């Protein structure tokens, strides 16, 4: 039944394509970064291609040339990722991924690993939260809140959480952009996915556009001059001009992290763009017995013994050593021949991951 | 033969595969399978050649001599020396200590297979250029109607991995075809300085050429048609596998009193 | 399917050397002659269109032109009709372009048949001329010596290609090729001339035939390469005594 | 006809100039009135 | 047909047709890029007799199994697949490693490493698998690895990361060889005096299952390398070799043939084709200078 | 075998028939390519091999939801129209990759490394056989370990034992090879690793030596060096991108830490730290054991007597002993392996191996 | 199972099939082809449609009342199926009727008078050219100057399709010492108007006219080979061959080899050496002695010429030494080589096949391997198709002579009659000719006495040759 209705299909299909085709073809011959038309010849003109390649550079430059529908020919009518002029006839820049970042509206975590980051989430209180809960106050006052936060230290050990926290507190919409996404090998197609994420920060606005990495996307370099390093400058230039450019940033948020805090660009670094530069926040004694609890409750453990016993033998530790106590304990408990954790499997598990861990 | 006619595109020679067939590159970096030559066979054809194609009838027309000469990784070539011994005075004795190393060997075969002594590849100069001691040297290349070949030994220098110490050896090689030669090394303490410890790129070059003298200097049968003059001026900055005798025998001062 | 096509003495060599100065560029003309029945198209004389500095193009074909220089060749006494075309087109010579079939189908309504002509110049300094004619469409031979009728019975139906390619053949007339032939005072001198500078030279020439006869000689040695030594043996032989009947 | 490939120039005797065109071929070719030699240069097109 | 067709085969293609025209050979291309091979070399290890120790060792360690590998089989043993000789530098290194291979009638095959890790993308990478496709196919075959080396005659000094970037990929190599293949009588053979800066692991058997140690030189020994050489000589009778070499103190085999070449010299500036004990003696005092420098 | 051939050939007959009526529409002879892009108004974009770029339309043998980005196509030579699919075990996708599909080496060939060969097993293995004991206690899994130490006796050893009981594919990508020199080409690479784990699972991922693209510096300016940083940050991202029960587990090998990322660490996946060290009494009695059940040998020879003078060395060292011991053996023209022999062989290494010296007893 | 094998290879192919079936039916009366394929002739070109229709001429000869009678649904005032067909239908009359077409002929000469006048139209063109191939066989061998003055304004309009018969026409009527009036008027005529097919043609038309002339005809064998012109020439050696078929003269072969060798033009060297066997025909023996050297040449022409120029001279007895000639000859590189080998081959040997000669059950075998092939050329598989309806003529019983066996004494049909087969691609309806010369090998009872049929057996000792004969 199945396998006759298959191929038939793919026959008949196929015979007119194949004629349609071959007659668009005829000549010399929507996704096109590059758009040859192989030598349709004609002339003033008829040739009209775009390519955009290093290798041969064409310019039909010099402001109009007032057509209905048309360069030329070739299946293939279109001006590229990046225009020598021709006001973009027939689809050629829309392209099926310039999208494919994570975006969590009112997220999820509100409080994970969140617990004794207490300096870092009053900051995130003053600067973010209250511009967004009373954006008339500080227009009174005169002050401008926060254009664009850093954030140096651990990266998601608990600072994306804890962003992800305030962020659901006002009910703003948290944008996840992953830096190493922005790195595409081909033309421009850089400069297009940036130029979106901030067209969409706009319509979606009271939101926090959370760039994990931007030495991904790269800062300051003395490797611009060896040779490769070309389509990273395209989008390095392009975020800097958007973002100072026109985006406001009262509501809308840019938060910035980093992992080499000595590597920015001048134009990243100058006040106008970044003020604000917080430092990550280390869970203190008690905070780390409350994330104890927290993990624990999907675990199948006794609730009689305390958290707080295991956090005193635990030295200075982040929101990721804690959960690996918590999955480690259990290993140990399947171990010690019982199918509960004891405090002393969390004791045992506390000196494994620790010594282990060696930073 | 009216076919068989310049203009011709250069190409390189890899290996004949059978009679009437070869394979070659030609420089334009597409390889072909092509016929060869029925005016040669494989007993007047060599594997390594520089070869003529034709341009689009691309097969074997003719066969060139193996060439080095090209404006990547240069190479120093001054045919028709000019300069005759004695320039500068008080070389008496030097005049004598190179005349023995270096002139005599080629001149005479005859002498060392005699005594039963098989002729030293190197002589070592020490001391510096260009106040009496590179004007012999010159004048050797003179009297003894040989090309002079100047390398720049720090001109491989090249930041590559590839080029240039291929070239050395062609160098070389094309050095023994045109027999009698001076490899005349400017510098050779200069690349037997080499790694010791962890540089990654960037110092990586010099171990190539220094390694390349070597296995060719101990790796084969004594002979000179070919003579390698080394010319220093640090003496300590050195290896001593340079140093090592049945190949570098001859070690000659110049003077400074 | 076949037809001989027979090219003019005139027209093949005021082609080959437009065509080459030509390129790059894109060249074309008129080709003028006439049908003679079928089996048989008679190309009388050519003549160039302009250039034009992108290639010429269907879009650059100007009948006034054409029209002028026609109207001009009836009062020496050149009647003609046009019987094709003429292009450059470098790589092409078993091939067409697309627009090339297109500009064939415009051109071949307005004669009766007609002949595409391509020449290529770069295989023509190659101790070859490549040259190939073709006609796809049209009545003339394609029913005359053409699974039964295969290529007009496909081509009617439609949703095909086939280039058409074409027999082809040369001559002109007797005294134009006795003329060519007698463009080689002249002999004479030439032989004269000749003679004095062989008697100067034959100093180096003795003894480099000397090396050459003792290389031959030592090879043959070690081997028992007499192969080599007759061929070399009558070049030499052949050449003194040319330089010794002269005088 | 547009478009035209453009070049960068590497010799300004009387009515030449050498063009590196982006192709990767230098060329010798001849000056004409639609041309100043003074909008011949690297960093033009 | 594809029943002729095979894994690697070289073929020829139409550049207009783009069909199978002919069929060449099986067989990777060689390409002479400093990695060449030198078939069956002339060498000979009894021009350096009197280093007989290292003879018998060397025969057993790398000739037996080729000639015989049945006797390491029966006995179960995982029999030499390489070869690391440490100790003294500047002996003629290279000459015993062809006068082998002459021996065993193999190629010598000499690989310059530092090429095959390329500042161009891969191509390097193209050397690499060349190299293990002939080595597999024209086996047995020994290797001679330039560019690791300490020993006076290929010396480079070791490196911490030009060269032994290039090793872990020969490492790569014979781990691969050991499983499925199960190849053995394919050598390589290392040779360096230093370890302070090259990995350990490629001396773990596996990849070097055998490490035997050069012997120092002695007086009676640089007699015996001196009596060999000076044959081909002529002498003046009388002449004792003994108390030539006795006059030697540290003497390499290396150092050893340039004392005939330089007595020889000192003979012909002189214009006599017979060399005095006297002339021996001073050629010696000049080879002992020559170790000093440096 | 008679059944088959009666049957077999009318069978094979309209098969052909119809099989030379597919062969005719489809064309030959074809370009191989890969796609770029996969495109849903029935066009592709595609990468052909010899460079361009076409917009192509598709040709009807398959549909857009039965084709993926970077699958492997038939172009024909058109416009490079996709005339069918075409599968990429073939061609290539790889970066630096030794493929052992279940390896030969196994815990019983390298003998007792019995505590470390522990481990590993709760790790690596019991996952991939028993996801239950971390389901039902509701814990994750280790889904990476670490191996230190030095490659052929510790680290490689394990890592091939332990894919050979699981059935696993054993990958090896050499990291610093990847260390290429040109910027923008690590992360490609790293890309393309991932890439072939996803379509191959069950596998272990075996990265050797992480420490030339594993930098992570202080600095980019300065001597800095920018795509030594970019591709270990590929690397990572994909890595924490991936999480399994059973379908992966990696395998490190690497001799600093501190050169890494601690989210390439990130606590909660790499909980194992397996390291080598030189074997007890007993695992030494048994690696021993072993090596002389393939020997002919003498009965003076024990392993009671070989143990006591042994200070602990690692099992690499006992097997190259081994090799030695049957070359003077061989050499003296016989068989038997005396207690002798092993001696002398077991000191020589030894002696090759410590050239380091510190006394320590004082 | 030669037809059926493949149908490509142009519609030569159909051409062939037609022509070896004509063969094999021959005075046996027997339709076969065609009663099968009439999608055939769908196939089939217009000139294979011509003979299509003629090859039933060939089968209906023998029948004079009603070889007639079949062609009279194809005349004109009963029309056709086809104009195609209609022209092939006087081709075959002539074909069935010659030299007693007494009638027949002052019938055909109205209808070449009548569009002489005008019909330019193909159709047309190919109606008055049927009548005047037809009509050149009718009356050949008897002087008719209103049949030579008909012909020649044919040729006036210039027609490439009809001038070609009319040309022949001309030769085969005044065949005998010509007048001197038709070798000057043709000869001029020929520089003066242009065509090729007119060249071939009145060169052909030329010569004919020159029989058994010798020295009376050295003068047009002069002024021919004093024309440059390829078709003259072409022409011009077969004018010898005519002039002196029969009487040996040294002097006749000479003027043929030096022709032959020397000059450039391809055609005129394989013309050259057909010519010679001609001459030759008498001193049989010498022909293996000349054409073992011209076998080995680099001009495929001369080796295609000489396949039949061995095979014409040597046709009425044996020579196994020319036979070993030919034998290289059948699988040279050249199609067209292969191809004329075949065909030379089987006018030989019929029953002499079958195995009286071991090789020549290879040659029967390797005649149907081509066939059967179809990475075989059009040429090649052309020759094993008309090779094989030589040699089963007639149904095995008849012969090809020339020199013959059965009558022991020259015939002006069978010289003649090879010299129109030799072009067969040159123009297609041509190899109707051999026709001409099909003579029965009967060994039948005879009265001195009016004839009743005996029929009995003489009883002597006889070899096996009907017992060897080619097989089923």
């Amino acid at each position: 039944l199945k396998q006759t209705e298959n191929d038939l299909k793919d026959i008949e299909a196929r015979i007119k394509e194949k004629a349609g085709v071959k007659e668009s073809d005829t000549g010399l011959a929507h996704p096109l970064q590059v758009a040859r038309c192989t030598k349709i010849i004609k002339g003033e003109d008829a040739k009209y291609v775009i390519n955009l390649k290093q290798i041969a550079k064409f310019v039909v430059g010099l402001g109009e040339r007032v057509s209905p529908t048309d360069i030329e020919e070739g299946m293939r009518v279109g001006v590229d990722r990046s225009k020598y002029n021709i006001e973009l006839p027939l689809p050629p820049r829309i392209d099926p991924s310039v999208t494919m970042m994570t975006v969590e509206e009112k997220p999820d975590v509100t409080y994970s690993d969140v617990g004794g980051c207490k300096d870092q989430i009053e900051k995130l209180r003053e600067v973010v939260e209250l511009p967004l809960l009373s954006p008339e106050r500080f227009a009174t006052l005169g002050i401008d809140p926060p254009k664009g936060i850093l954030l140096y230290g651990p990266p998601g050990t608990g600072k994306t959480l804890c962003a992800r926290a305030v962020a659901n507190r006002t009910d703003a919409t948290f944008i996840r952009v992953i830096g190493s996404e922005l790195v595409q090998k081909y033309v421009g197609e850089g400069a297009r996915m940036v130029r979106e994420l901030f067209e969409m920060a706009r319509t979606k606005k009271a939101c926090i556009i959370f760039f994990d990495e931007i030495d991904a996307v790269g800062g300051a370099r003395f490797d611009d001059g060896a040779g490769g390093d070309n389509e990273v400058q395209r989008t390095m230039l392009e975020l800097i001009t958007q973002l100072d450019g026109f985006d406001p940033r009262g509501n809308i948020k840019v938060m910035f992290a980093t992992n080499r805090p000595n590597t920015l660009d001048p134009a990243l670094l100058r006040p106008g763009r970044i003020d604000r530069k917080v430092e990550f926040s280390l869970p203190d004694l008690e905070g780390r017995a409350n994330i104890f609890r927290i993990h624990s409750k999907s675990m199948s453990v006794e609730r009689g013994i305390r958290w707080e016993l295991i956090s005193r033998l635990c030295p200075n530790s982040t929101g990721a050593e804690l959960r690996s106590v918590c999955t480690e304990a259990g290993m140990f408990a399947i171990r010690a021949r019982r199918k509960v954790a004891t405090e002393k499997d969390f004791l045992k598990a506390v000196d494994k991951v620790i010594s282990g861990y060696k930073k | 033969k009216r076919i068989q006619s310049v203009p011709l595109v250069i190409g390189q020679f890899l290996e004949p595969i059978d009679q009437n067939t070869g394979i070659v590159s030609s420089t334009t970096g597409m390889s072909y399978v092509v016929r060869i030559l029925s005016t040669l066979d494989r007993e007047l054809l060599k594997p390594s050649m520089s070869v003529a194609l034709h341009r689009h009838s691309n097969a074997l027309v003719d066969i060139l001599p193996p060439d080095s000469d090209s404006s990547i990784s240069v190479m120093g070539e001054n045919e028709k020396p000019d300069v005759t011994y004695a320039d500068v005075g008080g070389l008496d004795m030097q005049k004598q200590e190179i005349r023995e190393a270096v002139e005599l060997p080629l001149v005479q075969a005859d002498l060392y297979e005699q005594i039963g002594i098989d002729p030293p590849r190197g002589v070592l100069l020490y001391g510096p250029p260009g106040t009496g001691k590179t004007m012999l040297v010159k004048a050797v290349a003179n009297s003894t109607k040989a090309a002079f070949i100047r390398v720049n030994g720090s001109e491989f220098v090249h930041k590559y991995l590839g080029e240039g110490p291929r070239m050395v050896r062609d160098v070389f090689r094309l050095a023994r075809e045109n027999a009698p030669s001076i490899i005349f090394i400017d510098e050779v303490d200069s690349i037997a300085t080499k790694r010791f410890d962890a540089q990654t790129g960037s110092d990586r070059e010099v171990q190539r050429i220094l390694i390349e003298l070597l296995t060719q200097m101990d790796g084969f049968d004594q002979s000179t048609n070919v003579k390698v003059i080394m010319a220093t001026n640090r003496a300590d900055t050195l290896d001593p596998a340079l140093l090592r005798p049945g190949r570098l025998d001859r070690k000659i001062e110049f003077p400074s009193l | 399917t076949k037809e001989t096509v027979y090219i003019s003495s005139i027209a093949l060599l005021k082609m080959l050397k437009h065509g080459r100065a030509g390129v790059p560029m894109e060249v074309m003309g008129l080709m003028l002659g006439e049908f003679v029945d079928d089996y048989t198209v008679n190309v009388v004389d050519v003549f160039a269109m302009p250039q034009s500095g992108t290639g010429v193009s269907v879009e650059a074909v100007d009948d006034v032109f054409q029209a002028k220089m026609m109207d001009m060749l009836k009062q020496t006494g050149r009647d003609q009709m046009v019987v094709g075309w003429y292009h450059s087109h470098p790589g092409f010579g078993c091939w067409l372009s697309s627009v090339d079939v297109n500009t064939q189908k415009s051109f071949e309504q307005l004669n009766s048949r007609a002949v595409a002509v391509v020449v290529d110049p770069i295989q023509s300094v190659k101790g070859k001329v490549v040259i190939d004619a073709f006609r796809l469409i049209d009545t003339g031979a394609l029913i005359n010596n053409l699974l039964n009728k295969a290529n007009i019975q496909a081509l009617i139906h439609g949703l095909n290609r086939h280039y058409y390619s074409l027999n082809i053949d040369y001559h002109k007339t007797a005294k134009e090729t006795k003329m060519l032939m007698n463009l080689h005072y002249e002999e004479k001198e030439e032989s004269n001339l000749a003679a004095t500078k062989s008697m100067v030279k034959i100093a180096e020439q003795y003894s480099k035939r000397i090396e050459e006869e003792k290389e031959l000689t030592e090879e043959e040695l070690k081997t028992r390469p007499k192969k080599h030594l007759s061929e070399t043996a009558d070049e030499t032989l052949e050449n003194n005594i040319v330089s010794v009947l002269t005088a | 006809q547009l478009p035209y490939l453009v070049a960068n120039v590497v010799e300004v005797v009387g009515k030449a100039a050498v063009v590196k065109t982006s192709s990767r071929q230098t060329v010798f070719l001849p000056m004409v009135g639609l041309v100043d030699p003074d909008k011949l240069k690297p960093n033009d097109l | 047909n594809v029943k002729d067709l095979k894994a690697s085969q070289r073929v020829c293609l139409r550049s207009d047709s783009y069909m199978l025209h002919k069929v060449l050979e099986n067989k990777a291309d060689p390409l002479v890029s400093l990695m060449m091979v030198e078939k069956v070399p002339d060498s000979t290890y009894d021009m350096v007799g009197g280093l007989t120790k290292q003879i018998k060792e060397i025969k057993e360690v790398i000739e037996l199994p080729v000639k015989h590998p049945e006797l390491f089989e029966s006995l179960g043993i995982a029999q030499p697949k390489g070869v690391i000789l440490y100790g003294p530098p500047g002996t003629g290194k290279t000459l015993l490693a062809r006068a082998v291979a002459h021996h065993t009638d193999c190629k010598f095959i000499r690989v310059s490493g530092a090429e095959l890790v390329q500042k161009y993308i891969g191509e390097g990478s193209r050397m690499v698998r060349e190299l293990f496709v002939m080595a597999r196919e024209h086996a047995p075959s020994i290797i001679f690895m330039d560019e690791i080396d300490s020993i006076g005659s290929t010396r480079v000094e070791g490196s911490g990361g030009g060269d032994s970037e290039v090793q872990r990929t020969m490492l790569e190599l014979l781990n691969q060889l050991d499983g499925f293949e199960t190849s053995k009588n394919i050598k390589i053979i290392m040779a360096t005096n230093r370890l302070d800066i090259l990995d350990p692991a490629l001396l773990r058997p596996g990849r070097i299952d055998r490490k035997i140690e050069f012997p120092p030189p002695s007086v009676a020994a640089r007699a015996e390398i001196l009596r060999i050489h000076s044959r081909k000589m002529n002498l003046t009778r009388g002449i004792n070799l003994r108390k030539v070499a006795e006059k030697m103190n540290g003497c390499s085999g290396a150092d050893v043939k340039g004392v005939c070449t330089e007595a020889g010299m000192y003979a012909l500036r002189e214009r006599r084709i017979h060399v005095t004990q006297e002339d021996f003696e001073l050629a010696v005092g000049k080879v002992m200078n020559k170790n000093q420098e440096t | 075998f008679v059944s088959n051939s009666e049957i077999l050939k009318p069978f094979e007959k309209k098969q052909e028939e119809e099989k030379k009526q597919l062969e005719e529409i489809r064309g030959n002879p074809l370009s191989i390519g890969t796609l770029e892009e996969i495109i849903d108004d029935d066009h592709a974009i595609v990468t052909s091999p010899t460079m361009p770029d076409y917009y192509v339309s598709i040709l009807s043998f398959v549909d857009k939801e039965l084709l993926e980005p970077g699958c492997s196509v038939l172009l024909h030579h058109k416009t490079m129209s996709i005339v069918g699919v075409l599968q990429d075990d073939a061609d290539p996708m790889v970066s630096v990759m030794k493929m052992d599909k279940s390896p030969t080496e196994s815990y019983s060939d390298i003998g007792g490394l019995e505590s470390q060969i522990q481990e590993i097993k709760e790790s690596v293995e019991l996952p991939l056989t028993h996801p239950e004991l971390y389901e039902e206690m509701g814990i994750k899994p280790p889904k990476g370990v670490i191996l230190y130490g030095a490659p052929g006796t510790g680290k490689t050893l394990l890592a091939k034992a332990v894919a050979n009981q699981t059935s696993a594919t054993f990958l090896r990508i050499v990291g610093s090879e990847l260390i290429q020199k040109y910027l923008g080409d690590g992360p490609r690479l790293c890309r393309q690793i991932f890439k072939v784990a996803g379509e191959n699972a069950p596998s272990i991922v075996f990265i050797d030596e992480i420490d030339a693209i594993g930098t992570k510096r202080y600095d980019s300016n300065s001597g800095g060096e920018r795509e030594i940083q970019r591709t270990m940050l590929e690397l990572l991202n994909q890595l924490d991108g991936f999480d399994d029960r059973g379908d992966v587990k990696v395998i490190m090998a690497t001799n600093k830490i501190e050169t890494l990322d601690p989210a390439l660490i990130r606590p909660g996946r790499i909980d194992r730290k397996i390291l080598f060290e030189n074997p007890d009494l007993s695992t030494k009695k048994k690696i021993l054991g072993i090596h002389t059940s393939k020997m002919n040998l003498s009965e003076d020879v024990n392993l009671e007597t070989l143990v006591t003078t042994k200070d602990d060395l690692s099992g690499a060292d006992i097997q190259a002993m081994c090799t030695e011991a049957g070359l003077l053996a061989l050499r003296e023209r016989r068989m038997q392996v005396t207690a002798e022999d092993f001696k002398q062989a077991k000191e020589r290494v030894m002696k090759n191996k410590v050239e380091e010296n510190l006394e320590g007893l004082y | 199972k030669s037809k059926s094998s493949l149908d490509g290879k142009f519609s030569l192919f159909h051409t062939a099939v037609s022509v070896a079936n004509g063969f094999m039916h021959a005075g046996t009366t027997d339709n076969s082809f065609i009663k099968a394929n009439l999608p055939w002739l769908g196939k089939a070109q217009n000139w294979a449609k011509f003979t299509a229709t003629a090859s039933l001429g060939v089968i209906h000869k023998g029948n004079l009342l009603e070889g007639k009678k079949v062609m009279a649904p194809y005349l004109p005032g009963s029309r056709a199926s086809s104009r195609f067909i209609k022209g092939g239908s006087l081709y075959g009359l002539g074909l069935i009727y010659a030299g007693f077409g007494r009638d027949t002929t002052d019938y055909l000469k109205n209808i070449i008078v009548e569009n002489s006048g005008t019909s330019g139209d193909e159709d047309v063109d190919v109606l008055l050219h049927g009548a005047s191939l037809g009509i050149g066989l009718a009356a050949m061998g008897s002087a008719n100057i209103e049949v030579y003055e008909a012909l020649k304004e044919v040729l006036y309009n210039d027609s490439a399709t009809s001038g070609e018969a009319a040309a022949l026409g001309m030769g085969l009527c005044m065949l005998g010492t010509g007048k001197p009036e038709a070798i000057h008027d043709m000869f001029t005529y020929s520089q003066e108007t242009q065509h090729g097919n007119i060249t071939r043609g009145l060169a052909v038309g030329l010569a004919l006219i020159n029989y058994g002339r010798q020295e009376l005809a050295d003068d047009l064998i002069t002024k021919m080979l004093a024309s440059d012109e390829s078709l003259l020439r072409y022409g011009g050696a077969f004018t010898i061959a005519l002039a002196y078929a029969g009487t040996g003269n040294n002097s006749a072969v000479k003027r043929l080899l030096h022709v032959a060798v020397s000059d450039s033009n391809d055609d005129v060297r394989r013309a050259a050496v057909i010519a010679l066997g001609f001459v030759l025909l008498r001193d049989y023996t010498t022909v293996p002695r000349i054409v073992q050297l011209l076998s080995k040449s680099h001009n495929a022409h001369v080796r295609c010429g000489t396949a039949f120029a061995l095979g014409i001279a040597c046709a009425g007895k044996g020579l196994q030494s020319a036979i070993d000639v030919l034998d290289p000859l059948t699988k040279d590189p050249v199609d067209f080589v292969r191809q004329a080998a075949m065909i030379a081959l089987s006018m030989i040997l019929i029953q002499q096949t079958e195995k009286l000669n071991p090789q020549v059950a290879d040659i029967n075998k390797n005649f149907l391997s081509v066939i059967t092939n179809k990475h075989q050329e059009g040429l090649a598989k052309f020759g094993a198709c008309v090779a094989q309806g030589i040699m089963n003529a007639g149904g095995r019983n008849v012969t090809i002579q020339l020199e013959n066996a059965d009558t022991g004494t020259l015939d002006t049909k069978s010289v003649v009659g090879l010299v129109m087969f030799s072009q067969f691609w040159y123009w297609f309806p041509l190899a109707h000719f051999l026709s001409l010369s099909f003579t029965p090998t009967t060994v039948i009872g005879i009265r001195g006495s009016d004839q009743a049929i005996p029929k009995f057996q003489m009883n002597c000792y006889a070899k096996e040759d009907a017992f060897s004969y080619p097989r089923m």
